[PDB]
RNA sequence: GAUUAGGCUAAUUAUGUAAUUAGCCUAAUCC
RNA sequence: GAUUAGGCUAAUUAUGUAAUUAGCCUAAUCC
């Protein structure tokens, strides 16, 4: 064509091109060798024969198409469907000086996972033999913002030290997540250059030695592999880019990150910008947009735990609704408008956010809302109000507890994956100053046809009796309320509420 | 600062070789699913009555050959890349290259998928008549 | 032992030592790990995982004596013998820095042929799961003495590269020399330590192509190969070294050879030092010490030189002698007290600087013995005097014609070695100005039993005739000057010598 | 600048071992002509209680073994120098080794010339059983 | 130090105008 | 930046003294 790109671009302070045979492009070619016919004359000259010339890395464009090689810079909504290898990152750079000017490199490269390498200033030097990835001079860039930068310029590693550190600390966080590995970036190009020194791409590879899907490339070994088989791997495969600044969002980083979040503040490092990064692209392909059409696979105890959740929930609700006697009952949050309990004859009502039947209302709970179901209990599982009034039985997940399925969010919330993706606000306990702890306990009335528990309400325990149709009942139970304890939920209940009363029913 | 090399119409292909495991195949595959073939290559003025060989320190090009830099028909070269051989040196760079006229479309495809022959030093199936 | 080393030090700037699973060395682990039993303990303590610290290479010695492997820092008396190996070597070195401090890292290599190469600043770096070679961040020297080595700190080569290109000089400096490869060297340290870098040792090999000793090794092929079967070999095999330091110098060495060299001057590189130091190193065996019961073997034709070498001083001395009429002869330098020619009848005397024969004089001829001898011719036979007299035949070799019998020497000298290894003075063409050259001829008076040449002095040419007897003889003269004129030998005879005189003899 | 780690009497076969192509032959060769073995290793003060396997995380001695630091009795971590294995990773550092009580003159040459058996993790003729 | 957009100047090419290249200024983002 | 030699200080070990290690200063050589 005839639009150049700063790609490649030669750096170097000489004041003359290269001769024909050394050149690489026609442009590079020095004006005396050219004539009229876009053609090079082999002038009867001397050559600057040993020569060394810095090449910029800065420019670069992974848009080819070529049937076989994956798309690499992903879309928003294949993003969405491979969250769970989100990694933020983000790389500050030093600028080429003394020999050299005119391109960047990169200096501290930082990850979502709270982690900073520090590498030595290395580019490209084209020599009249060939390239050389080697360290060339550089300094900090000038002002204030950038002065942190000047002690990191004594403490950088080796690039072929730093790329099986990455690789590692890939591998620790990724391995029990996904086989994919998706680099969430802020205004990419520099990230893409960054990402040159360590990463290799290629068509989609198998693990040599399972059947995971490789991402990792082993130089010495020539070989590909899994994050679990990965060690001493120095290079990383087939990584997906995302840029958020494309997502349309104006400004810098800090304000648009600001403006959502109030967690993520500190010192000025990589990896607070990628950690922010990260955040700003779940804020908004979670909060701003909530699709749930998109299913996400199972990777662990999932199914038993939804199971176990809706036990616990049966033998809660009707102890609950059976003390005291409250013969009303409003269920907040209920999309299908179905009871869990029914022994106990009690009014039911249901509401629910975004409804789709109209037999459930659609009302929004924010504070008022006490005095208007005073006569009944409230039920809020799996229902995130920042005020829960004194009447109500609620459920809800501790945000801190981390899992499998249970992910960083935005502004201390928490991304909950189970065949969908909730974001959780965060877990303030100011919010139940109004209800108490609900004690663990077990109620059933099953008649009956070793195990002594003093909260396990049983007709054989009333007279501190027990069997086997309960004994084994109890430890199910059990099992199921361990299961959901520590997958990280949490149990809260109206101040009134007493195990002893369950003796007389 | 600085002074610009490259074409952007050249800069999708070198940014796919400098990020694959193997470039040869990488470029050979993109040329051969309907991907333009490099351009911005150094060719020479010749007066057609060279010996005819494949790479020469002067251009040496016959009536049916055409001469380039050498450096402007390697992958490695134009793409910046760690060359292939073990003593890491270019066998093309600072030397002129022939191609045959049939094949100036894609001389670096050309260099890529052929080599000169040992003792003759032309290109094996275009000079070579070691039989 | 006891004594502690600095080779293998620890030149990172962390500020303690290692885990007892991961220190090298007893003296390496952490003060908190260690007991009074001079044992460590395994403490339930963290390890700092990812580290990468820079080892030193510099202390080697290569003292070690084992069957099979041969000695390769020889002693003076076998380095005379393999005076035909010698290459100076000089290694200029630059300090690492930023992240490491304690260790020099070659910068540029120079050698007595005249090649420096300058190389990117690479070493050891200790990783926590092993060693690996690579590049570190190197400055050069302070001071005004290395303003010089500023500029090649980015204008080096990979070492891959630099260990082929040194393997290529070296074979095409010694390929039609010796077998042998020996480094003469200044102050060894920073020598070995850099040869560490392009140097194999080993068991003594034989070249893979045929019976010549190896002095090569190619590690992608593990195969061993002599200077003519060496190429693109990328390493040295069993070099020999030797400190010119060791042998009982004080100072430095550029007051050490200036004090005997005045040729050898120029700008301060590695390739000066190591022709400098070559230059101290064949002025102190061969000027010196005078030991010239070292015998060396023939390698080209040194036999055939000889002979032909006494036919043309016969030819020269009988045509001299006859031409002018001569009754008076004085010899000098001759250590037998034998004449080359007899057929004119004119007395004899001899001379020489070291004889063992009572018949002959010990005259060390200065200036002064001009008139001494003006009574006759006087004999100058390979010996050396800056001032040859009027009545003078002279023979003196030519120092700056270069061959296999003719090495660089000291002062504008040179080294011939034929059997034994003679220093032999510059050649000042200003110290034949009292003499003329002596034109091309041939003389004999032999009975006779086609050629024409207007010098064949010859009875038969006398009448413009030639014969068999005299042609064979004339063109086997031909051969034996050519060679002798060739080889580098100058002739030198008195003004009032003419070829039309012999026609009266 | 920096601090020093080894004692000068080990300075001589790791500088040979530093230049020799076989480094583990030129080792074997050197402590069996009579030369002094390498000195300065990491012993471990261990309870004698262990399952006495050959490599491990932690020290597992038996009565009749004694446990060194992995990197003390690997001679390419002693001498600094490229690991045999093609990815350069050793499989000694970070971990302890279970020498044998009648072999602790010279561990670094029982750790060249022994290996553990692939299925019991033992040293092959001092505790595997595998007939 | 890098790119994107806008403005000005100069050169080349093409047919008063357009494209590209080079330099300067402003704005945004990156460092 | 490296080593050697000398001096001073401190610590450890051994039996007033000796050795080793660590730091500082002087000189020589190397960079
Ligand atoms: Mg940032
Ligand atoms: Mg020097
Ligand atoms: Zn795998
Ligand atoms: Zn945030
Ligand atoms: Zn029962
Ligand atoms: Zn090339
Ligand atoms: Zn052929
Ligand atoms: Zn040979
Ligand atoms: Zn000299
Ligand atoms: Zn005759
Ligand atoms: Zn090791
Ligand atoms: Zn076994």
């Amino acid at each position: 064509s005839q639009i150049v790109t700063g790609l490649f671009k030669d750096c170097s302070r000489e004041t003359s091109g290269l001769s024909p045979a050394y050149a690489p492009t026609y442009v590079s070619v020095d004006d005396k060798y050219k004539t009229s016919d876009e053609l090079c004359v082999n002038l009867n000259l001397p050559a600057n024969v040993p020569y060394s010339r810095v090449i910029s890395r800065m420019g670069f464009k992974l848009d080819a198409t070529v049937p076989g090689y994956p798309k690499l810079f992903i879309t928003r909504e294949e993003a969405v469907r491979q969250v769970r290898s989100w990694i933020g990152f983000d790389v500050e750079g030093a600028h080429a000086s003394r020999n050299a000017c005119g391109t960047n490199v990169p200096l501290q490269l930082g990850f979502s996972t709270g982690v900073n390498f520090v590498v030595q200033p290395v580019g490209v030097v084209d020599t009249e033999w060939g390239n050389m990835l080697t360290g060339i001079a550089a300094r900090p860039p000038p002002g204030e913002q950038f002065k942190h930068l000047v002690p990191l310029m004594h403490k950088g590693a080796a690039w072929p030290i730093v790329r099986r550190r990455i690789v590692q600390m890939l591998s620790d966080t990724l391995d029990k997540l996904s086989d994919y590995c998706t680099f969430v970036c802020w205004a990419h190009g520099f990230a893409l250059t960054s990402a040159s020194y360590f990463c290799k791409i290629g068509k989609e590879q198998k693990c040599c030695m399972c059947n995971r899907r490789a991402a990792a490339y082993s130089s010495p070994l020539q070989s590909y592999a899994c994050w679990t088989h990965s060690c001493g791997y120095d290079y990383v495969y087939n990584p997906f880019f995302v840029d958020v600044q494309q997502w349309g969002y104006v400004g810098n980083l800090a304000t648009n990150h600001d403006r959502y979040c109030s967690v993520h503040q500190g010192a000025h490092v990589a990896s607070n910008d990628a950690i922010m990064t990260r955040c700003l692209a779940i804020h908004s392909c979670f909060i701003e947009r909530v699709d749930w059409d998109i299913e996400y696979p199972y990777i662990s105890h999932e199914k038993k735990l939804n199971s176990c959740c809706r036990i616990v929930e049966r033998n809660v609700v009707r102890a609950a609704l059976l003390a005291g006697s409250f013969d009303k009952v409003y269920d907040i949050g209920n999309p299908k408008g179905i009871p869990i309990v029914d022994d106990p004859v009690v009014d039911w009502h249901y509401f629910d956010a975004q409804p789709l039947t109209r037999k459930v209302q659609q009302l929004f709970y924010t504070e008022d809302m006490a005095s208007r179901f005073a006569d009944g209990l409230c039920l809020f599982w799996n229902c995130n109000v920042p005020k829960y009034p004194n009447n109500a039985i609620v459920c809800r997940f501790d945000t801190r507890v981390h899992s499998e399925f249970n992910l960083p969010g935005c502004d201390g919330g928490s991304l909950y994956v189970n065949k969908h993706a909730f974001h959780t606000p965060a877990y303030d306990v100011s919010a139940f100053r109004d209800l108490k702890p609900l004690p663990f306990f077990y109620y059933s009335t099953t008649p009956c046809e070793p195990l002594k528990s003093a909260v396990c309400i049983t007709a054989c325990n009333l007279g501190g009796a027990v069997c086997r149709k309960h004994a084994t009942e109890y430890r199910e139970y059990m099992e199921a309320y361990n299961l959901v304890s520590a997958s990280g939920f949490r149990l809260w209940c109206y101040k009134t509420f007493d195990i002893y009363n369950l003796w007389s029913t | 600062a600085g002074s610009n090399t490259e074409f952007a119409s050249n800069s999708s292909v070198l940014s796919l070789v400098n990020f694959t495991v193997d470039p040869q195949k990488a470029y050979l595959d993109f040329v051969n699913a309907g991907g333009a073939p490099l351009t911005n290559c150094v060719k020479m003025l010749t007066p057609k009555t060279g010996t005819g060989i494949a790479i020469s320190v002067k251009p040496e090009s016959t009536a049916d050959q055409e001469t380039y830099g050498g450096a402007s028909v390697c992958l490695y070269c134009r793409a910046h890349i760690e060359h292939p051989d073990v003593s890491g040196v270019c066998k093309y760079k600072g030397k002129f290259v022939q191609i045959p006229a049939q094949c100036v479309r894609d001389p670096v495809g050309f260099c890529l998928s052929n080599t000169p022959c040992n003792v003759c030093q032309y290109w094996i199936g275009y000079g070579c008549n070691c039989d």
